């Protein structure tokens, strides 16, 4: 799913998931026996890194940790 | 004699008709099928559609069956296909315009200029488009209806609303078998027909009346219309054709979260309208 | 045509569209016009339109009827010819169609089958076969 | 000499056909033939196929008989008629293909290789009599129909998705009656019409909420 | 020109064809469409009756589809 | 050509039904509208009853909708 979303962002290589984050992204954000809303929140975070890189631009990429969904 | 007369009165019909075929007909269809052969659905997709242009065309001129399938062309070729509005603008412009129009509504507004922040991003790729689907919940005194045109003056947007909900006929979403009497194709499929783009603004208002049990289930049909990637490829009961649906911009309203089957639920990106402040009530009144 | 070959050394603006005018091909609300215009100059000019459009159906009404005509001599004789050539197949298929069935069923008639069903076909077949054309009546026969 | 009888009577006919009915006659000779050629006939679809080529031979002056007896002819033209597709011999890189689409879904997973090892086990036709039916239940948030385009790609089998998200009336879903218009907007047969392989995979929207009328 | 052209012959074969068979047919229509040029709807719906009319103004008399279509 | 003469024979016999059976049909709908006439309707009622038989006349019999109007 996060390769699907990131391409459909096209911002590809500029952000990045630890394995921590998306326990806490389940275990707190969606709660539902498939993934079909889980995508909708993936995509979601694109969408978002998106409005932050489209009025400023940052070099490389960027990691995303426990302590930084919610800003996303 | 009277047969005699009748006679003579067909091929004065006929000649008429002939006379009209050289106008409405003819080069007049020759240029629609070039021009839809240039902007219709792939070849692939518009095969259906040719297998109705063949025999509702070797039918003879003004045969009954040959408008019935006329019909099914000509909604064929008026509906758009790989025709878009203008892509990404700038976000600065179109903020100030969506604020203007309504006061408060910062969740909404966020997801409407953070959709175009996506679409600025992957200019000039080779990825899907898919414009996400919207559902507003919350009392109806909220002015949820008015973000159809709001959201679509913010973009520029072609705007449709069609009034779903409190509805039992499947056949109004999905269309129907064009074997049957007349014909109707689904209402999201009347409404996109006025709209020339791929990627409308589409608004289901109060979908959550939504009834189904007796008759086809119009909420069962939306099932199809609102899967996220089989709309891709969507056949509706009347446009056999696997529709290209995934560039449309869905905005559906609801008045709360209790009314809708768990297929329809958990399928939406649920945004929330919980009422506005005192604070907020006295600015717009002093305002708009 | 009398009226117009009798005044034609007179080159009065007005006189000719008093000719063009007169003989009103059209309905009467035009004929108000022409009764009350104060500009002859006007006169034939608006006449002018009247006549041409008129003239137009003068050549598109005799292109209906040529259309018409010619098109009724191409139906008669594509319906003598095109009903000849479907009759004599027709005629084969009947044969090899219910002709060939009842055969087969005479075949089973062996056990002295009542031919009451047949006979009731047999009305619809007698009709149906005189009929070598059409007889849609016959395929459910057939089928019966 | 009757052989010879029979063979100038039939190309008379033929070429009646193929003079007059336009899209219907010089297309039977140019492509019809070559149709049974490719996808083949059963002898009795074939048998009634002739018996009624002779008798839509009326284009040009215009028969609706002749266009939805057409339209009958040429969905029987190209549905697949026991034409099957190259048959899969290696079952684990099938493996493989459908580790690489989907995660999980053991269950699943082992059934299609069950009846995939099953098939290439026939000895003697008594298996492919009785086609294996799958029905799928469970949460809507789970991937299912995508995992029919899934099976199908891995089979080599070309997919196609039938809806059945909605259906009221009889027939909506199975080919609807002949006689009438002669327009099919989809059907069960329509799947076929879309692969011609006799042995495709297709999946259906669902089976819990489908017919619901009273006409049929 | 042309439009004045195709609406009169679409008039006068309409007058001839239904005195022949059922006058209050699609004549009935075309002057009540004539009138609804008059008394003009929103330009959306205009151009959508007109097709709406122009496609049952070819078809035969006592069509099934023209059995609803001369009624909406 | 035996076929046409057949239909000429056929033809024969409508024209003797239709001079008794046919009339009566006529007389049927003339004694309608005689009905129409001898119970004093209002001429709203009226109208709606001379639109209906024109709609009904103009269209053929045999279909499941001009049951209905016909006894409606
Ligand atoms: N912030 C706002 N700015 C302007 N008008 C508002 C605002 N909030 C609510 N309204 C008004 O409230 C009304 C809500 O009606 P409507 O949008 O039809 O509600 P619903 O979407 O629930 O059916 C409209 O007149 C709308 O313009
Ligand atoms: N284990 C999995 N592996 C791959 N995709 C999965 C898995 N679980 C869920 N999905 C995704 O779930 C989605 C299901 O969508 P779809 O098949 O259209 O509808 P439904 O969820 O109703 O079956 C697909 O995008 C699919 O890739």
């Amino acid at each position: 799913l996060w390769p699907k979303q990131v391409r459909e962002s096209g911002m590809e290589g500029r952000i990045e998931v630890t394995d921590a984050a998306i326990l806490r992204v389940i275990s707190e954000y969606t709660r539902e026996a498939g993934v079909r809303g889980l995508e909708r929140e993936l995509g979601k975070i694109a969408r978002k890194g998106a409005k932050f890189w489209l009025e400023g631009a940052w070099e490389g990429l960027r990691t995303i940790d426990a302590s930084d969904i919610p800003t996303y | 004699d009277t047969n005699q007369r009748e006679y003579y009165l067909r091929e004065q019909m006929k000649a008429i008709q002939k006379e009209l075929g050289g106008e409405d007909g003819l080069s007049d269809l020759e240029a629609l099928r070039k021009k839809i052969e240039e902007v219709g659905m792939p070849e692939a997709v518009k095969t259906k559609a040719l297998k109705e242009l063949d025999r509702l065309e070797r039918m003879q001129q003004g045969s009954p069956e040959a408008t019935v399938a006329r019909t099914y062309l000509d909604w064929l070729t008026e509906v758009p296909w790989s025709k878009a509005d203008p892509e990404v603008l700038d976000i600065n412009h179109t903020r100030q315009v969506l604020d203007e129009d309504h006061y408060g509504l910062k969740d909404v507004k966020e997801r409407i200029l953070e959709y175009l922040a996506v679409r600025q991003l992957t200019q000039g790729l080779d990825v899907r488009n898919k414009a996400p689907i919207l559902v507003l919940v919350g009392p109806p005194g909220v002015g949820k209806t008015s973000l159809g045109r709001s959201i679509a003056r913010s973009m520029n947007r072609k705007f449709h609303r069609i009034s779903l909900g409190g509805v039992r006929d499947e056949a109004e979403i999905r269309g129907h078998r064009r074997t049957y009497i007349g014909a109707m194709p689904g209402k999201l499929i009347h409404a996109m027909k006025q709209v020339g783009v791929i990627n409308p603004v589409i608004l289901l208002d109060e979908i959550d009346k939504m009834s189904s049990d007796w008759r086809g289930d119009p909420a069962s049909a939306m099932l199809e219309v609102l899967d996220p990637e089989q709309n891709n490829t969507f056949t509706d009961h009347y446009l056999d054709v696997p529709y290209d649906l995934s560039k449309v911009f869905f905005i559906t309203t609801a008045n709360t979260l209790q009314t809708i089957p768990r297929p329809l639920l958990d399928r939406m990106e649920v945004i929330e309208i919980p009422g506005y402040t005192n604070m907020e009530k006295q600015a717009i009144a002093r305002q708009y | 045509r009398y009226q117009l070959e009798a005044v034609k050394g007179t080159s009065d603006p007005a006189m000719l569209a008093d000719t063009i005018a007169y003989h009103a091909t059209w309905t009467v609300a035009e004929k108000q016009e022409i009764l009350e215009l104060t500009d002859l100059e006007a006169r034939l000019k608006k006449v002018l339109g009247l006549l041409s459009r008129d003239l137009e159906r003068f050549e598109l009404d005799k292109r209906v009827a040529q259309r018409v005509k010619e098109q009724m001599d191409t139906n008669q004789r594509e319906y003598y010819l095109r009903e000849q050539m479907k009759a004599i197949q027709k005629e084969l298929g009947g044969e090899d169609g219910l002709s060939d069935l009842e055969a087969l069923r005479k075949k089973i008639e062996e056990v002295g089958m009542p031919e009451a069903v047949k006979t009731k076909a047999l009305k619809e077949l007698d009709r149906l076969e005189r009929m070598q054309q059409g007889s849609p009546e016959a395929t459910v026969a057939r089928t019966y």
